[PDB]
């Protein structure tokens, strides 16, 4: 799962070779982090009821008809299953913050998404759109190096999408 | 491979949550120590060698078999083997170290090891002996280093002998 | 299971399990990564001879042969 | 006299035409590939590996 | 070739456009600078054979390179190599003097690598050469004028490599 | 034919059943004749 | 690899002998239904991506314990891994379907594929659910088609069911 | 086992991949031409016996000495391995017109065919001798696709051996 | 591979000094802006792929004809193959910018790219113009994100450019 | 890979011993022995055809249910196959009497062959019985060969016969 | 590959004939001084090491501007390179010496070699000074051994000269 820690590890394995000063500067990097990215993980944690109601709303309010029947966010189970969707999401989001690195969202999220979804007829620019409201409100819940990192990892997302 | 931190977030997730408030502290809590922590791994690769070697020397002074003909560390190419396999399981011990877990100890240095020596006739005891050997003098050097600030390190001397403690006991 | 799809003809239809344990041979201290040695390949019957031949070359033990397709 | 120098430009006078390691594989742009690195299945890997 | 000046007027007639503000902005840096640059020039011109015995002295002589096997050995190469750097020298005082870089690729860059791989001349000695030249024309030139005589130098000696 | 060259004592010596092929024609290998090197050189045509 | 035709000849070829009388007419008979059959090979080939798609939907719907933490086809990786399957499955039920015989899919898929997904915790009740309905799906189409011509391909649907049913047995 | 059926479907498999038009088409080929080739294995089938003595006897007629003692045309035993042979010979004919494909041939007879030849002291040119004689008197067992289908496979069965 | 650090230490060793004082300071300023160099690897890293998409958009505005048969980035291949190199050139640039040197770009990416368009027909100008958008939009980027600090970008706005440049230059 | 003398030296160095005057006298008389033992193995290469066509001629002559249908020596393919093993074990068995140790045979040749065979089908009796028609023409060869002096190589046929008899063992 | 008797061979089967009495009788003079030839390769075997650390030494004596920075055996690196180098050549030498023919050297050592080092920008002449000292001390090897019979090698010493005279033409 790749956190600067694991990647430094796995760098110097892989050349059967002790961890050197180059590979602990590397893991000062993640550890000086920790405090921003973990002021950004409380924030997104208790938040993260009214982050997920707002950005399952936004998906409605940017693609109007999907609440209509016969579509896909229409009646208790689609739209039960999108706030899940999206709380996936955010909740990795905090993984990733605390873990130091992309992992946890490359592992869980990352790879097999397209597939996924595609078989399930999920339009990424639903959950773009989600991510991209989601970015909005953690505008003025967070700032400065803690916003950064929220942003970094909402972002990585959006890319993973696109 | 796991840290500390993936860790946390393994069992976090096979409970479908965000992390605990609990878990989160006892994570504040490691970057707090994590200076102590790089002069820790830190001691044992400025060492390394020297680690290994007095670990030998110490091995072969106690059995005087292995050095024999008929031994497992005779003649130089077996020593070699020997000699090599006190560093590859030194440098998993420190990888463990940084990450504050024991995973990539166990996932790709123990795992089968103990199988590989009997199959070998490699003396699994001897071998044990000599991982007891290394902690004895790494640690020695994560307790004793060149002008390091003054404080208490004996949370990571620990962690650092179990992680010693687990090879030996996988291996015997 | 096997590495699948094989040759077209009958005889490279039939896979076989291949258990070994190599040793390390002489002359020269490896100090690349190395692996485990047990291990196991799945080789179809067309193949089988230079397989064998070049494990038991290179000072490998062959262990145990299996009949998973046929 | 065929090893003759400078006046005296003693021992740390750099050499004339000076390469700088890993300049010929510069020059060649194999920087990357000369030497190659090992890219290896451990054994129970994750995803990213 | 081209200079500051004719730089810009190149680049706005394809444009079509008369001189714009900020384009004559750049025009008062190169007048501003007119008077160190001829100053340095003249220095340069009365004492480059000094100049120039001493950056062969510091990277060249002394050496593999003017021993038999060497591409400065022989009294004609040695000649043909002292005779380059002169060109050189000159060149780069032509590029500062201009204030633009376009005359060393039209008429010393251009194909010269080429040519000193088909007759076996070191370029990295020649680079040497090069930069220990700047190294003395920036004592010799002073604070004025040290930073812009030094950059025409690095432009001949990355042109090469 | 592609058997041939992975079932090579070539193949089983340097790569063995777990390490990705990589570019070996830059350095000097054991067994190999001088133009091994700038066939190699011709054969590379750049990083992209 | 063997179809109807290759299978005969194997029998006969262990005899010492000709293609039986017998044996021709079976043969000649499945050349006489081999239009039926292309149709029902080209139901499946057509409606592959449906085939899979719904029969994992209503796997799902069934099994929502495999969607949660904890369950096998969580999270994406997993689910990938599980549609991939389907579709792989589905793939060598229509090869056994041109080919008149089951022996490609018994051979490249369906053998050791139980040890298999119990070494990685799979669990075959679920997988050999998603074969059954892959399998009503897939007949499903083979049966309800695009302007083919009005006939009887019920010996082709019972044929296309052993398939499916031979590959929930050798799994469950 | 080659077919044009398990030709297609090895192809298939090899791309990770459905049969597609292109597959099925191939696949028409085959049942389309069954009738011809199966006419053909029929034909040759009911007269294997002739067939078979009458090849058996072209291979003395061509190499006299074979017939003398001291040589491996003589003796009952010789002289029964022989037909036994041209007999193994026909039989894959009719399995590989019957099969669709030279599957039955590449497999049973061709693959090992010289190293079994050379070490025993057989002559390919027998082979061939019966072989050219076995299509001779097929010229009127047969006529149309049925011929052309019965003349592909005997002619194989002569290059194999040349 | 280079970083501005390693430039400076080979240039350093060819001298046979330890590093001037010049050259120490201008490193240390390298370290002093080096949080602004952070988020501005960071901007294009955040944006990359609405970066080429937007490049792309307005390069086939431009010059219709690609889109034609007949066109090099027509059909769906062609236009995905000029979609990562616009990718691949935009990554490298990216590597070249948290450097402080182009080499990495120059080595990897551009050395033999020209002649690789040639020999595929590729038209280079058409490339070149291609990194020319994709320039104007990631500086735009890197100028004006999400809720960092005022200050003043315009030293790392020009580097970047300088490599956009590069890469231009060395393909037209 | 042994030979006699290497043998010699492993049991030596077992003891920590240089070679004892025992074991310096009998390679002495191998040495003596070496003239008569090329003959031998010249006498196997240069029939190697022969001695296994005339065995193998002979072993399908007493089990003619190996060349019929549902035989392991038919059809060509299989036959090709048998004639090809014979080769290899009368090539391993002139090896180790090159070498005057039987480790080639059985480290290269011997170790596993049966549980091959037997994972086969292959009749391990018959290939066993194979083998034994190879030893009795081998060694018609090795005792009257084309123009050697006259001489007892009956030590040699000896150990050449226990090479066969190892094999068959082995198989059977 | 070839030896003086393989280039013997070549030369008269371009004639189409059997080996003419004159090349018969100068291959029997190499037969003749054979044992001659083999202490001569034996002589440069037995000091390799020395001969290339006394060229190596002598080398950097003359051409102090190879271990300045700068200079191309300069790091260690370099120095190894040129260090196994010599090694190299010394080896193809000596090759040639046992074979009686120049081609393994010409062959796989000297075919390119000169372009090769001109790519890198390896001083051809110092290698060629090189190979020039190596000859030099391994001719003087040949010449003057241990306890070896008094005779004159002078034929061989010429021979092993105008190896060393091929590499040396080859290179600069
Ligand atoms: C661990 C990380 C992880 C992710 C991200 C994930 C996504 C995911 N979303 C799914 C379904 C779904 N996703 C949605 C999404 C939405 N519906 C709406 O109202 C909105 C338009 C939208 C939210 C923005 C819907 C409606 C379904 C049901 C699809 C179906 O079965 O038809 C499914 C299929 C299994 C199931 O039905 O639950 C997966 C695997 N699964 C995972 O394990
Ligand atoms: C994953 C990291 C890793 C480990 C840990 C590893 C262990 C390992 N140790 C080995 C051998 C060996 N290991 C030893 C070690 C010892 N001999 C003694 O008497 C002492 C008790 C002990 C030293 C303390 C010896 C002597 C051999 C050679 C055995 C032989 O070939 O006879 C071998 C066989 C391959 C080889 O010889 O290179 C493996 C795989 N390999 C790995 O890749
Ligand atoms: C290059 C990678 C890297 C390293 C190695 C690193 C070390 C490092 N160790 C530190 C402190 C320290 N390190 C130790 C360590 C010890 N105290 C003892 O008495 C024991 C002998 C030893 C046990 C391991 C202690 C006690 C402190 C002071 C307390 C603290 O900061 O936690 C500090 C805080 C500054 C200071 O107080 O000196 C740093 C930056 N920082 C880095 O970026
Ligand atoms: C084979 C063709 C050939 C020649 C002749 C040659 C000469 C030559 N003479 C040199 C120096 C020199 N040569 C002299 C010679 C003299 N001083 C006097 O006053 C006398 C008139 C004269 C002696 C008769 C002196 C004094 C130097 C040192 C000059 C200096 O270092 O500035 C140098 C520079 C030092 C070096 O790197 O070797 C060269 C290359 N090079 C060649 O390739
Ligand atoms: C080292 C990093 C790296 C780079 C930079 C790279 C470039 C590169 N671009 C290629 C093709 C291509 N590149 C393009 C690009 C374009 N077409 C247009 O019309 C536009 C002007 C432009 C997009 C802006 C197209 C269309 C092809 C396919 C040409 C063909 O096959 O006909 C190919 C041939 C191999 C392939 O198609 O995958 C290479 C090697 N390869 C690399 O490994
Ligand atoms: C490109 C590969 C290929 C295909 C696919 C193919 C199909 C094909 N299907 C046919 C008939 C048919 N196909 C069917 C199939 C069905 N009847 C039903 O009611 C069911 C819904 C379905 C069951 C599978 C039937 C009943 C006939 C008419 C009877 C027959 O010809 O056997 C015919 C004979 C002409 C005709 O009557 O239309 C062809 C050529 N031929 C080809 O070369
Ligand atoms: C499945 C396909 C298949 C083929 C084709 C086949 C050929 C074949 N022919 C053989 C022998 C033989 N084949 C012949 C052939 C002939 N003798 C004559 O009178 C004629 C000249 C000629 C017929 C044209 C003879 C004489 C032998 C005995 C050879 C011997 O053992 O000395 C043998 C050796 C085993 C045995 O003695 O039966 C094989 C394997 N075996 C197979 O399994
Ligand atoms: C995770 C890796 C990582 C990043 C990305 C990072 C960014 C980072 N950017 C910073 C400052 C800043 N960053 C900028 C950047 C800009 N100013 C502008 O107006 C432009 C739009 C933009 C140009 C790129 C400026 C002006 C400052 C304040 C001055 C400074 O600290 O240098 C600071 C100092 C604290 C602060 O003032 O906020 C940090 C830690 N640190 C890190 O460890
Ligand atoms: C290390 C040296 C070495 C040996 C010894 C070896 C044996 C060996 N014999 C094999 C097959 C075989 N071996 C035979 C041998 C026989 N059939 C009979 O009926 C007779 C009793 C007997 C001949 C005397 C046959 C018929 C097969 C093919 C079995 C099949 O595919 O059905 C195979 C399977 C691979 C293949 O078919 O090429 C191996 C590995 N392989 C090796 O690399
Ligand atoms: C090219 C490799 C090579 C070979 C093959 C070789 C053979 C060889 N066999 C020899 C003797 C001999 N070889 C034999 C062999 C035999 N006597 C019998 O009656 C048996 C039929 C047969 C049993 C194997 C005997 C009896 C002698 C004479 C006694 C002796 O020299 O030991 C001699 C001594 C000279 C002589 O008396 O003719 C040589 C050189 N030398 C070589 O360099
Ligand atoms: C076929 C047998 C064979 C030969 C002969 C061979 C030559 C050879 N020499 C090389 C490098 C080298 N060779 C030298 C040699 C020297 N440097 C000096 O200054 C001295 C004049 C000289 C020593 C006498 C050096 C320094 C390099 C490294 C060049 C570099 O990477 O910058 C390389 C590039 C690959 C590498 O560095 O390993 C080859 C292929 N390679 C082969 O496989
Ligand atoms: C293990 C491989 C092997 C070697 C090395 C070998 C050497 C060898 N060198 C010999 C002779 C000799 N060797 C030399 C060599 C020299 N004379 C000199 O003065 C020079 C310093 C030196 C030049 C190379 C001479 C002069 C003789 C005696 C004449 C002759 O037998 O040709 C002889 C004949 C017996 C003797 O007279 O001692 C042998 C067997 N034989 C072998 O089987």
């Amino acid at each position: 799962m790749k956190t600067v820690i694991t990647e430094v590890i796995a760098s110097a394995d892989s050349q059967g070779r002790f961890l050197n000063n180059t590979e602990l500067q590397a893991a000062n990097g993640r550890f000086q982090r920790a405090t921003a990215s973990m002021e950004a993980a409380r924030a997104l944690t208790s938040n993260a009821d009214s982050l997920v109601k707002g950005a399952v709303q936004e998906v409605y309010n940017k693609f109007p008809y999907l609440t209509q029947p016969g579509q896909m966010g229409y009646g208790d189970t689609n739209q039960a299953k999108c706030a899940r969707d999206i709380s996936h999401y955010l909740r990795f989001i905090t993984y990733s913050l605390v873990a130091g690195g992309t992992g946890p969202l490359d592992d869980y999220i990352v790879a097999g998404l397209r597939e996924v979804n595609r078989t399930f007829n999920l339009s990424p620019s639903w959950y773009i759109e989600a991510l991209k409201h989601i970015k909005g409100k953690v505008g003025s819940q967070l700032s400065g190096q803690p916003l950064t990192e929220a942003n970094a990892y909402i972002d990585y997302c959006i890319n993973a999408l696109s | 491979m796991q840290d500390a931190f993936t860790k946390a977030i393994v069992a976090a997730d096979l409970r479908g949550s965000f992390l605990s408030e609990q878990e989160l502290n006892q994570l504040t809590n490691l970057v707090k120590e994590s200076n102590k922590r790089l002069d820790a791994v830190n001691a044992i690769t400025g060492n390394a060698a020297e680690i290994i070697s007095d670990a030998a020397h110490k091995l072969f002074a106690e059995q005087t078999d292995l050095i024999r003909p008929g031994g497992n560390a005779y003649p130089n190419r077996r020593m070699a083997a020997c000699l090599r396999d006190m560093e590859i399981i030194l440098r998993y011990v420190s990888y463990a170290l940084l990450a504050g877990d024991a995973s990539v100890l166990e996932d790709r240095c123990l795992n089968g090891l103990k199988e590989t020596y009997v199959a070998l006739g490699t003396p699994t005891r001897s071998v044990a002996r000599a991982v007891q050997l290394m902690k004895e003098t790494a640690i020695g050097y994560v307790n004793s280093p060149s002008g390091v600030t003054r404080g208490d390190c004996s949370a990571l001397v620990n962690e650092a002998a179990t992680y010693f403690d687990k090879a030996a006991a996988s291996i015997a | 299971m096997y590495n699948n799809v094989t040759a077209n003809t009958e005889w490279g239809r039939k896979v076989f399990k291949i258990t070994v344990a190599q040793f390390p041979d002489a002359d020269g201290l490896d100090t690349d990564n190395l692996s485990q040695s047990n291990y196991f390949v799945t080789v179809p019957l067309a193949r089988l001879l230079p397989e064998m031949q070049l494990i038991k070359n290179k000072g490998g033990k062959v262990l145990s042969v299996e009949p998973v397709v046929s | 006299l065929r090893t003759l120098g400078p006046p005296e430009g003693g021992m740390l006078r750099p050499a004339v035409g000076g390469t700088a390691e890993a300049a010929a594989q510069k020059q060649l742009g194999i920087t990357a590939v000369a030497p190659a690195s090992v890219v290896e299945l451990r054994p129970n890997a994750s995803e990213e590996d | 070739m081209q200079d500051a000046i004719t730089a810009v007027i190149n680049n706005y007639d394809v444009q079509g456009k008369y001189l714009d503000g900020a384009a004559l902005d750049k025009l008062k840096a190169y007048f501003t600078t007119g008077a160190v640059r001829v100053r340095a020039a003249a220095v340069i011109s009365s004492n480059a054979t000094t100049i120039i015995k001493e950056a062969a002295a510091k990277a060249l002589i002394y050496s593999d390179l003017t021993r038999p096997g060497g591409n400065m050995y022989t009294t004609r190469r040695y000649a043909a190599c002292i005779r380059d750097m002169d060109y050189f020298l000159r060149y780069a005082t032509y590029a500062m003097l201009a204030g633009d870089p376009s005359i060393l690729d039209e008429r010393v860059l251009n194909g010269l690598k080429e040519t000193y791989n088909s007759l076996g001349v070191p370029i990295a000695a020649t680079v040497g050469g090069i930069q220990a030249m700047k190294e003395v024309v920036g004592g010799l030139v002073g604070p004025d004028a040290a930073k812009e005589a030094s950059i025409y130098f690095d432009y001949l000696s990355s042109g090469l490599s | 034919e592609i058997d041939s060259y992975i079932d090579s004592d070539e193949y089983i010596e340097t790569f063995g059943e777990n390490i990705v092929p990589y570019f070996r024609g830059f350095k000097y290998q054991t067994n190999q004749s001088a133009g091994g090197f700038p066939r190699m050189v011709k054969l590379w045509g750049g990083d992209a």
